């Protein structure tokens, strides 16, 4: 379900609600948006006023609003009036780069991974008519590359680049309200450190939670895959093998796991109930791609020039879809939540795009 | 080179390889960049240590690894004086011409011969496995070359001896 | 040019400026210049006095001492007439040309005077010859250091004659390139039939070295040809006076040939390595 | 009895040579360089590669331009050089043949357009110090050779170190301005046009006005220029309607020679007697880029510089290069500058009343000899001071730091 | 050879 | 340094192998071919000079040149060419990594050997070396110690009586006829009986021919009477283009120069007369076991029924009282360098060697005593 | 070959003819030249060397460096493309076959007949290319008859006139009975 | 042309 949308890459995607609208980074000082027609994605939409690069975008089921978190320190929240796209200037005292941001559940909240060694998150405020930012920077010690969120909306994950990925306790008092009891902790106020990894596995470059909240996962630049289970007494699970390091995460069902990067195709993976120990999954994808090539009289003599006239387009990752799906951005969910997961969709470095399933494969 | 060099070449693919991975990570102490970070050695946060892959005294490499960007320096098997001289100068006139290929540095490190380098902007508007490719290759030719420039300097001293002893 | 030439072309062509306008009346045009050449020695041609009629030339010659030691009557008289007079420079030989006098020949004056610096080194060699030729006892070997620090020694004998060469390279870079070049100096000889016999050798100088005090040391490698009448005659005299003379020259010029042609073979291979490169970025 | 250096001005057109210490350049050559290349069609993977002894089967000088089986190419395009393999083949053919020194024991000094990117300096030094092992070397802006040889003019012993030179040159002609020995570095400006262009678009008015020449001594015809064919004209108008009235006398004739069957041929010269040399002050005819006179360029670049200075500049500009030779050059520049200033100061003094007269500015125009080279004297003068064997880079310098030493430019710093 | 025979 | 290289620089053609091995690992003619024409099309500048098969291959617009002549280098150029191609694209192995064995013809100029081992020693600075004669190898892979050696090589063809322990140097005889001046009489004839072939191409050509259709012949005058009666003698030969060339006499008419040198021109003997003489020349007492040995190796004494004639020759020539016997071993193209390789594996030879310390100190004249 | 040149100058010729007419003109305006690049450089001067022939129908043809070029062909047998070498470098390599002692001999004495040496200038260029090559130390002498081109006739006829080959001959008789091979034998 | 064949 290979497809196409630029030959530079795409730093982020984001989809709506129906999976019917596209968001692809150009890599350029602007964004840009894909709808559907028939079988066929065209663009309709053209939204630019950011002098620097744009670096993270997500989506609102219900609101319909559009974040661009990127570059020059700053975060417009775009809203649609109508039938165009306007933006809204938000504040977030930052002084070096800011990279990833996600919404929540509730729509009520975003947060920012800051790459100042801050975490920004911001509400909304009818009062000025701006969006007012708080800071966590206790124990915050170098960049947050990965955020993710829980579904009372009081918890988030924030991975690092310092061996860590800790949970944290945000609650805004002005529109948040008491959360459900919870295994974990006490729900305790806005700026504080929870928990902390139980030692040095890597950096983090992904975080994904569950709907019963009491498992969390995250990957790693040293090839290894973590697994917090908060249900038991803070039972933590661990896995590695041979591929190259992960950059995304995410899983089906309360057992299952997913997670792509440099290895070039999706790599499955899974959980125990009471082993504590994870397995390992190949290719859940599909079984291989393949090769083809032509005469094209006209390159036999091109490529001469240049290059090696016998040269050519083949590679050793044609065969195993390893030669243009060059390593592997995040990943997303198409249906309904982290229940699932009828179909899971991938972004890729490569400039394109590309989709899957998990029941076409009828194991 | 089955017996000689291949498991050297084996090892220093495989290093580069896993090596070769590398990721877009906005400045995090000047404002607002994308800069190398091996080369300016700001935070030790990103960078990694260095690994050698070498089987002989005079003989030597070494590969870096960070996020934007990975190093790796060569140093040749030059026994003899002619060796040496033949391996400046070739390398010098590959400098003079290195905007072309885009991966080359400007010059090599201190103690060390020719060093390449790699970045998040060369992996994707360049092949990813061609690029070792071509380090591999680079790495048995040199040999090569320095044997035919040895032999072709031989050649010209004789030739020119000979065309000035005959006149006597 | 492959062979260096002996003639200096500075001369010529600045005689050849003085002289084509010469037919032009009271035209003094003063001229002063000092020039170098190879073997270290300066040059210097400067009216004598106020009179612009007449111009000199005059030579630095290092190694004058023994050249006036030995004695060059036949050098004054055979290929220089009567326009040579005592040194004025530097106590080494002056010649100056007479202008009001007619100057009947132009290009021969002018070829002969070319020549000055291997026109007096020859006085030595060409008597040593001249001296195995006649008969005369062998005359006392001499050795003839010039301005670079190497040496060079003659042995005039009966039946043959000798000549030695003692080298020495200053920079570090080039002494390994001057020994593969001299190296098969000694051997090439597959297109010679009538050529002298050719040896090198640096660790062990000749045994006719060790009383002289030429050039000993431990960087020093040394060449010897052997001479024989064929190739030593009054016919294929000059030439092998020549070929001598600019041997150093000769050796110097074609190491920077070869390092210029390195330079454009390794050039040449860049582009190789480029075409191989490019095969990286994509269609 | 120390061995005097050398002194060369290497450069587009005629290369110029000689030794230090002397009143005249011996030689003065083109740059025409001969080579042994022929048709090949491999010729960007292995340019030449001239098998055995045949890379040095090539002649230089002006014996090259008699060569009819080779190719005449010059290496050398206004300053910039894209192959300077050629360029090394010509400075060791020199030296050995035609100078006859040896590097190792002899000191270089060598000239360079100020537009000189620091990489092609490095390159050359790098070339010089590896293979000819030069003890010492220097390079420098030749505007500074320029303005020492200008004292010969008169007055020698009247130490006199203000002024200003604009050199010409055969693909470029600079501006720069001399402040008591210190020039400014940001007040220089690069000028594309030359001596060269004027000549291409002298050949194409004639290839149309006029027939009775061959293809191949098209040059030779349109060197009418170096001869008395081109006066400058304070009006342009003016002398295309008297050429166009009479057409009779003002109107000259040419009696060159074939080179290859001896034939007579003969053409008219028309109005291009003025209009090569007036393209200077009119750049836009040849080069659409630049639309910008001299002149006032010349007044521009001496009112970007300090006050105390800009008024000795004005007074001392040298007539120095061969493109200057033209007639009346220095009148049409003096009386544009003139008038310029003049009614500038007359504006300055609109605005602020005053029954005062400042006194007139002065702007005189000095034409001597040493037009045709005034480069080569003040390389002699560089040579025989002995402070110049104290700051010629020296070779440890070079060993280990690199050719960086000769990178050192009049117009950077940081 | 150099003399008899040609090698 | 496990092993070392066995290299035979064989007039016509060049073996080389690993120290050990029972067989040769490369396998190619020394020829060092350059373009003769221009050359027109751009997206090609390859390789100004060709060596190896694929001179063979495009032999038809090359100059082929053999760099070795009669058993003596002619031009240096070609064989360091050589010998780089064979070290590196086929051996794919370094010099340092193992020393190398060299092999050349006996009464040869001692300035080829001085050149071949200081370019060996200062071009591919090879840890250490050897030099050797083919016989005495011949000898070693025969696994005898007395004989005669018949070492009749595509550029020279010499003899080397040997006795138990030691050898005869003065008893030495080589002969310049080879399989050179075969190939050349053989070119002559073919011209004689109307097909014309002058080039290299075709110099190539009649080498496999002669390799091919080519016998001795027990009796001359017998079988040129048969060859009278040309009926079942004549054999044919497909050549590239597809024409069919019918050689009769020719077969066996070139071989017959070996015994008969006047055939060329040449004032000298046939090989069994040079052998006669050196054996003649030895003691008494040794010319039994001489001729009771008669070892040959060479690529130009493959010729069927050779044996028989040397034998009978033999016989006829020495006195018909004892037994004189050929033996003919089906391998004597590469007995020289399974002789090599045998020496390079014997244990009390990994100490006389020349390695760089000595050859620097004492010079290249080493070589000349180390065995002659 | 000077057909094809002759094609490069604006002359086309291609049946027999024309080979006969261009025949001609090579026998007519042809020499050979001392040096090859001096001549070329004095044809670049190309002011007193080009000649006119006229043809049959009356057209005139300007000859200019073909005069020079296609002799010049025996000397470099490159240019038609064939791997060879000159007359001279055949003769050396002849001669050097040969046993030293007549090497004198041959160098003394160099016969020379055929139709295709007449080219004026011939002989000075071999001698001179003979003399580079072998060693300057004897002389080498070239002999040009101006009646080379029946050199052979008039050998066969004085060998006829002479007695002792009278006997030598192969009549009916002994040709008959022998059979066509005894020609073989006959003095090879 | 000019001899041989028109052009
Ligand atoms: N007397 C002259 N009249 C007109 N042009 C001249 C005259 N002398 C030189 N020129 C022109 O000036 C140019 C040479 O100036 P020059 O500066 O010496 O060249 P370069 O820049 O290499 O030093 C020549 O191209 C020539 O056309
Ligand atoms: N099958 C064969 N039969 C007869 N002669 C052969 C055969 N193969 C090669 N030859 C001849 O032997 C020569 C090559 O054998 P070789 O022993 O390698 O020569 P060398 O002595 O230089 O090693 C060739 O020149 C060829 O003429
Ligand atoms: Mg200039
Ligand atoms: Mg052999």
């Amino acid at each position: 379900a290979y497809h196409s949308f630029l030959v530079e890459p795409i730093s982020c995607h984001a989809w709506n609600k129906d999976r019917t609208q596209i968001a692809i980074c150009p890599n350029n000082h602007e964004v840009h948006i894909y709808e559907k027609s028939g079988n066929k994605w065209v663009q309709v939409h053209e939204l630019k006023e950011h002098n620097g690069q744009v670096t993270g975008i997500d989506w609102a089921p219900d609101s319909n609003r559009i974040v661009t978190c990127g570059t020059d320190r700053n975060a417009y929240v775009w809203t649609l009036k109508g039938r165009t796209w306007k933006p809204t200037l938000v504040i977030l005292r930052i002084n070096r780069a800011a990279r990833c941001v996600r919404w929540a559940p509730n729509e009520k909240k975003f947060a920012v991974g800051s790459g100042s060694r801050v975490i920004s998150i911001c509400y909304f405020e009818q009062e000025n008519d701006w969006w007012v930012c708080k800071h966590i920077k206790k124990p915050i010690r170098s960049t947050v590359l990965s955020l993710d969120w829980h579904p009372n909306s009081v918890l988030l994950a924030a991975g690092s680049c310092d061996f860590k990925c800790r949970i944290f306790s945000a609650y805004i008092k002005e529109v948040e309200e008491r959360p459900a009891p919870t295994p974990w902790g006490s729900k305790m106020p806005f700026g504080e450190l929870m928990f902390e990894s139980s030692s040095s596995c890597g950096w983090v470059h992904g975080v994904c939670f569950s709907a019963n909240g009491s498992r969390v996962a995250w990957v790693s630049h040293d090839s290894t895959v973590c697994l917090a289970d908060a249900d038991k007494k803070m039972a933590v699970a661990t896995l590695a093998s041979e591929t190259l390091p992960l950059l995304a995460v995410t899983f089906i069902t309360e057992s299952s796991l997913v997670a792509a990067g440099h290895d070039c195709f999706p790599v499955l993976f899974t959980y125990d109930s009471a082993a504590g120990k994870l397995s390992f999954g190949g290719r859940l994808d599909v079984p291989k791609q393949s090769s083809q090539r032509g005469l094209t009289a006209r390159e036999r003599f091109q490529n001469l020039d240049k290059k090696a006239s016998s040269e050519g387009s083949a590679a050793a990752g044609a065969g195993l879809d390893s030669l243009h799906k060059n390593s592997v951005s995040q990943i997303s969910v198409l249906s309904g939540g982290k229940a699932k997961c009828s179909q899971f969709c991938t972004t890729g470095m490569d400039g394109g795009m590309s989709i899957w399933d998990v029941r076409s494969l009828e194991s | 080179m089955t017996a000689t060099l291949r498991p050297y070449l084996s090892a220093v693919r495989a290093t580069l390889q896993a090596a070769l991975c590398l990721e877009n990570f906005s400045s995090q102490v000047v404002e607002r960049h994308n800069k190398p970070e091996v080369e300016v050695r700001s935070s030790k946060e990103l960078l990694l240590q260095p690994v050698t892959i070498s089987r002989n005294e005079k003989e030597k490499v070494l590969i870096e690894g960070s996020i934007n960007s990975v190093r790796v320096s060569i140093a040749v098997k030059q026994a003899d004086e002619i060796e040496k001289i033949l391996c400046h100068k070739f390398m010098r006139f590959m400098m003079m011409r290195a905007e072309n290929f885009f991966i080359l540095r400007r010059k090599p490190v201190e103690g060390y011969d020719i060093s390449f380098l790699i970045t998040n902007f060369h992996t994707e508007q360049m092949y990813k496995h061609k690029l070792v490719d071509f380090v591999i290759h680079f790495m048995e030719e040199i040999d090569k070359e320095i044997s035919e420039m040895k032999l072709s300097v031989n050649a010209r001293a004789r030739i020119v001896a000979e065309e000035f002893l005959k006149n006597f | 040019m492959i062979l260096l030439e002996v003639n200096n072309r500075i001369i010529e062509e600045t005689l050849a400026l003085k002289f084509e306008n010469a037919a032009a009346g009271n035209k003094p045009e003063a001229v002063e210049v000092t020039f170098a050449d190879f073997d270290g020695v300066l040059y210097h041609i400067s009216n004598p006095n106020g009179d612009k009629t007449k111009v000199m030339v005059s030579i630095s010659l290092k190694f004058y001492k023994e050249l006036q030691a030995h004695g060059a009557d036949e050098l004054l008289k055979r290929v220089y007439g009567s326009y040579l007079v005592n040194p004025e420079s530097g106590y080494n030989v002056s010649l100056l040309y007479d202008l009001e006098n007619l100057p009947a020949s132009k290009d021969s004056i002018v070829h002969q005077a070319g020549m000055l610096k291997r026109n007096c080194f020859a006085s030595v060699f060409e008597k040593y010859f001249q001296f195995q030729e006649e008969g005369k006892e062998g005359e006392n070997r001499a050795v003839i250091h010039y301005r670079d620090d190497e040496t060079m020694y003659v042995e005039s004998k009966k039946d043959r004659v000798t000549v030695v060469f003692s080298t020495v390279f200053k920079d570090d870079d080039d002494v390994v390139i001057g020994k593969v070049f001299m190296q098969e100096f000694k051997e090439g000889r597959r297109a010679s039939h009538t050529a002298p016999q050719v040896l090198f050798s640096h660790r062990e100088p000749p045994l006719e070295l060790k009383d002289t005090d030429a050039a000993v040391g431990d960087n020093i490698g040394y060449i010897t040809f052997v001479l024989f009448p064929r190739h030593t005659n009054a016919s294929a005299r000059d030439n092998t006076i020549n070929l001598i003379h600019t041997f150093r020259d000769y050796l110097h010029y074609h190491i920077k040939c070869s390092k210029a042609y390195i330079h454009t073979r390794m050039r040449a291979k860049t582009s190789d390595f480029l075409k191989v490169l490019n095969r990286a970025r994509p269609d | 009895g120390r061995l005097p250096a050398c002194v060369v001005d290497c450069g587009t057109g005629y290369t110029k040579l000689g030794y230090a210490g002397n009143t005249e350049p011996q030689f003065i050559i083109p740059s025409c360089i001969a080579i042994k290349e022929s048709a090949k069609v491999g010729d960007q993977a292995q340019r030449r590669v001239m098998k055995g002894v045949d890379d040095l089967d090539f002649f230089i000088g002006d014996e090259a331009i008699e060569k009819p089986t080779y190719a005449t190419k010059w290496p050398i395009r206004h300053g910039i050089v894209e192959d300077w393999d050629l360029m090394e083949r010509f400075m060791e053919q020199v030296i050995f043949k035609y100078l006859r020194a040896e590097p190792e024991d002899h000191y270089f000094l060598l000239t360079e357009p100020p537009l000189n990117t620091p990489e092609n300096r490095e390159y050359t030094a790098e070339i010089m110090f590896e293979s000819f092992n030069v003890p010492g070397l220097y390079i420098a802006v030749q505007a500074v050779l320029a303005l020492a040889a200008s004292w010969t003019s008169r007055q020698v012993g009247e130490r006199t170190l203000t002024g200003t030179v604009i050199d010409s040159g055969d693909g470029v002609t600079h501006v720069i301005p001399v402040a008591e020995g210190y020039v400014i570095g940001s007040c220089i400006k690069h000028i594309p046009i030359a001596g060269r262009d004027i000549t291409y678009f002298i050949q194409q008015l004639l290839r149309d006005r006029e027939v009775g020449i061959p293809p191949e001594q098209s040059l030779e015809t349109a060197k009418a220029v170096k001869e008395r064919y081109s006066y400058v004209c304070p009006d342009l108008v003016k002398e295309f309607n008297k050429y166009d009235t009479d057409g009779s006398k003002w109107i000259k004739q040419y009696t060159g020679i074939n080179a290859i069957s001896k034939k007579e041929f003969s053409i008219d010269v028309g109005y291009e007697r003025f209009l090569g040399p007036e393209i200077f002050f009119h750049p836009e005819f040849a080069n659409p880029d630049f639309t910008q006179p001299i002149s006032e360029v010349v007044d521009e670049v001496i009112q970007n510089c300090p006050i105390d200075v800009r008024r000795p500049l004005y007074k001392n500009i040298v007539l120095s290069g061969g493109s200057t030779m033209f007639r009346d050059f220095g009148r049409r520049l003096q009386r544009d500058l003139k008038r310029t200033v003049d009614a500038r100061l007359k504006l300055s003094e609109e605005l602020s009343g005053g029954r005062l007269k400042p006194k007139p500015i002065d702007v005189q125009v000095i034409t001597h000899h040493m037009q045709r080279y005034a480069v080569w004297f003040g390389g002699s003068m560089l040579a025989s001071t002995p402070e110049f064997y104290q700051v010629c880079h020296t070779k440890k310098d070079y060993e280990e730091i690199g050719p960086s030493i000769c990178r050192h430019n009049p117009v950077f710093g940081v | 050879w150099x003399a008899x025979c040609p090698a | 340094e496990t092993t070392a290289l066995v290299c035979d620089n064989g007039s016509g053609l060049v073996k080389a192998g690993f120290a050990g091995d029972d067989a040769p690992r490369a396998v190619f003619p020394s020829i060092v071919g350059r373009p003769r024409h221009q050359g027109v099309m751009v997206g090609m500048g390859q390789k100004d000079s060709y060596v190896g098969d694929e001179a063979q291959s495009k032999r038809g617009i090359l100059t082929l040149k053999y760099p070795i002549e009669h058993g003596i280098i002619t031009n240096w150029d070609d064989m360091e060419k050589i010998w780089h191609h064979t070290f590196y694209n086929e051996l794919r192995v370094a010099p340092e990594e193992h020393p190398t064995l060299l092999t050349e013809a006996p009464l040869n100029p001692k300035a080829n050997r001085e050149k071949m081992t200081q370019i060996m020693f200062e071009t591919f600075n090879v840890p250490a070396m050897y030099v050797a004669i083919q016989a005495v190898l011949s000898l070693y892979a025969s696994g005898r110690t007395t004989g005669i050696v018949l070492d009749s090589g595509d550029g020279v063809t010499h003899n080397v009586p040997i006795y138990e322990g030691y050898a005869l140097p003065h008893a030495i005889m080589r002969l310049d006829l080879a399989g050179r001046d075969l190939t050349d009489y053989l070119m002559k004839i073919l011209t004689e009986r109307g097909y014309s072939f002058v080039t290299t191409a075709e110099r190539e050509i009649v080498r496999d021919i002669k390799e091919k259709l080519c016998y001795v012949a027990l009796d001359f005058e017998n079988e040129m009477a048969t060859a009278a009666s040309s009926s079942s003698l004549e054999k044919s030969y497909e050549l590239p283009d597809g024409q069919v060339i019918t050689i009769g006499n020719e077969r066996f008419r070139c071989p017959e120069t070996l015994f008969q040198p006047s055939f060329i021109g040449m004032e000298s003997a046939g090989i069994h007369e040079t052998t006669y003489n050196s054996i003649m020349k030895c003691d008494i007492d040794i010319r039994k076991d001489l001729y009771a040995n008669n070892v040959m190796s060479g690529g130009t004494t493959m010729y069927p029924g050779i044996a028989d004639r040397m034998q009978k020759e033999i016989t006829a020539l020495a006195p018909s009282t004892m037994k004189i016997k050929i033996i003919a071993p089906p391998e004597r193209k590469y007995s020289v360098w399974i002789g090599g390789s045998i020496l390079a594996s014997l244990s009390t030879f990994q100490q006389m060697w020349i390695t760089k310390q000595e050859y620097d100190e004492a010079g290249p004249s080493i070589v000349h005593r180390k065995c002659f």
